[PDB]
RNA sequence: UCGCCUCCUAAAAGGUAACGGAGGCGCCCAAAGGUCCCCUCAGGCGGGACGGAAAUCCGCCGGAGAGCGCAAGGGUAGAAG
RNA sequence: GGCGACACACGUGCUACAAUGCCCACUACAAAGCGAUGCCACCCGGCAACGGGGAGCUAAUCGCAAAAAGGUGGGCCCAGUUCGGAUUGGGGUCUGCAACCCGACCCCAUGAAGCCGGAAUCGCUAGUAAUCGCGGAUCAGCCAUGCCGCGGUGAAUACG
């Protein structure tokens, strides 16, 4: 144990969207772009797009020209 | 790529629409990719001509801008000696 | 880049105009 | 005793929730997350030690605990290596350090993974344990990117006093284990 | 700065550094920094952290990019899996999609020459 | 073919022949030696990035089928490993 | 439907591998030809292709066209890179009864191979080779990087 391992200091770390604690590790504080426990990407879900379906839009895009209708 | 036209064959549609009231039979041919996938009568089979014979293509959503004959290859290839 | 469709030079070579080569003024 | 947010989060939230979900009658029947052991299959160091040492201090930085080299049990001419030969690092961490690692794992590293739709829910042992693969090791906050030489990963084993892989499925779910539904 | 899925480009003009992302190219590049209101000719070397945050927040959102849209593109080709069209078969055989000449050329999809001889 | 080692022939002590049935040896190790202190294998089934029938890791089950420098026999984890 | 097929082989080419270079902006200087069952100024919508308008022109009158290489200014700084543009996804436009097989452009995103070529092999002796753009025929459109022409800048060397 003694005289080999790195030590573990108190808590402080910077998130790209807000805050984070714990840290310990080796560094006093570090930077993190993609935040975690906050919200983006599978953390409350932020549906960026939806990936268009052809049954919906393309039936109403090709079908927007309802000249072929009936 | 049309935009204000976006056409289907009148004769393909005539045969397709007057055989669409309250149900039908999948026995329906054609002779023109020229058309378009047509919503409604999705649960249908359209025997498309590939130059030689009438290939029964099946519609199950998914398809739209792809008219017909894309679902009817005209060549065979299959292999080159191997 | 005489074959790149995103240059005034490629647009010349192709002949056509556009965003990367406006029809003057 | 330090503190650790995840540690508390276990006691004053995750702990009573389990007694409600499963209705344990004893304070010990409840699943207790203990022992998390990191392992790196290091064939890369088939014939290199300065590539092994760089992987050592790298690991020591993310866990705060020196790893130990593992050696090949036998000999496989089919893919080199003999009896000796440092092929693989491994560090065991339980208590305090296990929690400090588990926090930065769930609450920094895991989301920093490319795309990442969530941990596999079938990746459960059958005796209440979990394991998960990792590609890049730069996803750990203590890794500075511009100080690496190779993208070497690691296997992670999380051992738990649960019986079934359901009670653990629950225990980790509460602690913050994204499971891709 | 770890903008999207990448971080690489240091001292090399943000309008150019942006390009180094699958989803940015050149048009979305200057479009993103004029809409975020940042000088294009900057160092990219981690300048004003605020500009970097705003840039990241706008770019990474808005439109799909990096590994996510690669998945969508691959899925759009997976569209013509099922009982798909003619265009799908061209993705199947590994041949050019747009009906071009395959008697010669088409090496960018066929790959290097194999030579049969006879 | 000629000396030495192991198994069988060998008829439940020892011993026992044939130009009977099968294999080894003419070395090696300053640790593979002394002692003190620790530790338990092979396999099978799950779990796990690159990693597959086998690489390391976790988890159960596994009395010894592993290992014991090299033939074979005997022995051996309550150790000789 | 096919002439457009593709495991491959050859010819004629086009575009490049970059800094005597690329991108952006500004600003000059041609000839030879073609057009009122068309060329379409100038406005208007549009990032743009293009669409709405709509003047002039049976045309040394009006239009196609601003020639481009050049010059000025600025930016990249030599790394498959602001070189290179293939391939592929998506979104559009125009002709056309219709563009899946097989049309040309436009815009967004991808950005491949190629860092200058083995044995071999070609052209050119003065406005020439090299390099740069322009026009016409056929033509609804166009797979033209082809062919027939036009001019811009403008070498090297020939002992024998
Ligand atoms: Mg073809
Ligand atoms: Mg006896
Ligand atoms: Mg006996
Ligand atoms: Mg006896
Ligand atoms: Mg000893
Ligand atoms: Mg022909
Ligand atoms: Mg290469
Ligand atoms: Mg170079
Ligand atoms: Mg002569």
């Amino acid at each position: 144990k003694e005289g080999i391992h790195p030590k573990l200091v108190p808590a402080r770390i910077i998130c790209g969207c807000g805050n984070v604690i714990e840290t310990y590790s080796t560094k006093p504080e570090i930077y993190v772009e993609v935040c975690s426990k906050c919200h983006p990407f599978y953390t409350g879900q932020q549906r960026f797009v939806d990936t268009e379906g052809r049954v919906e839009r393309f039936q109403r895009r090709y079908g927007d020209s309802y000249r072929k209708g009936r | 790529s049309l935009k204000k036209g976006v056409f289907v064959d009148d004769h393909l549609l005539e045969k397709v629409l007057e055989l669409n009231a309250k149900g039908e039979k999948r026995l329906i041919k054609t002779w023109s990719r020229r058309s378009t996938i047509v919503p409604e009568m999705v649960g249908h089979t359209i025997a498309v001509y590939n130059g030689k014979q009438h290939v029964p293509v099946y519609i199950t959503e998914n398809m739209v801008g792809h008219k017909l004959g894309e679902f009817a290859p005209t060549r065979t290839y299959r292999g080159h000696g191997k | 880049g005489k074959g790149d469709r995103r240059t005034r030079r490629g647009k010349i070579w192709r002949g056509t105009y556009g965003k990367y080569r406006p029809r003057k003024k | 005793p330090l503190d650790v947010a995840l540690k508390r989060k276990y006691y004053e939230e995750v702990r009573p929730e389990l007694i409600r979900r499963f209705g344990y009658q004893n304070v010990w029947e409840v699943p207790r997350l203990e022992k998390v052991v990191i392992n790196q299959g290091l064939g890369e160091a088939k014939e290199d030690a300065r590539i092994l040492e760089k992987a050592a201090q790298e690991l020591a930085l993310i866990t705060g605990q020196k790893p130990a080299v593992t050696r090949a049990k036998k000999s496989i001419s089919n893919f080199k290596l003999r009896k000796g030969m440092p092929i693989g690092l491994r560090v065991t961490l339980r208590r305090d350090r296990m929690w400090i690692f588990l926090e930065k794992l769930l609450n920094v590293a895991l989301p920093r993974i490319r795309d990442f739709r969530g941990l596999n829910p079938n990746s459960f042992d059958g005796r209440g344990n979990y394991n998960l693969g990792l590609r890049e090791q730069l996803i750990f906050p203590e890794i500075t990117y511009d100080m690496v030489d190779a993208l070497r990963g690691m296997d992670i084993a999380v051992v738990t006093t649960a019986e079934t892989d359901e009670e653990a499925r629950a225990l980790l779910e509460l602690l913050g284990f994204p499971f891709r539904k | 700065a770890r903008i999207a899925g990448v971080e690489i480009p240091r001292n090399k003009r943000v309008d150019v550094a942006l390009t180094y992302i699958y989803g940015i190219g050149k048009a979305r590049a200057k479009e993103a920094l004029e809409k975020t209101g940042i000088n294009p000719a900057t160092r990219v070397k981690d300048l004003t952290e605020a500009e970097v945050v705003r840039l990241r927040e706008y770019v990474e959102n808005t439109w799909k990019l990096e590994g996510e849209l690669r998945a969508e593109v691959a899925a759009n080709i997976k569209r013509l899996m099922d009982i798909g069209c003619y265009r799908g078969l061209r993705h199947r055989r590994g041949l050019p999609v747009r009906g071009q000449r395959t008697r010669t050329n088409a090496r960018t999809r066929k790959g290097p020459r194999k030579t049969v001889a006879g």
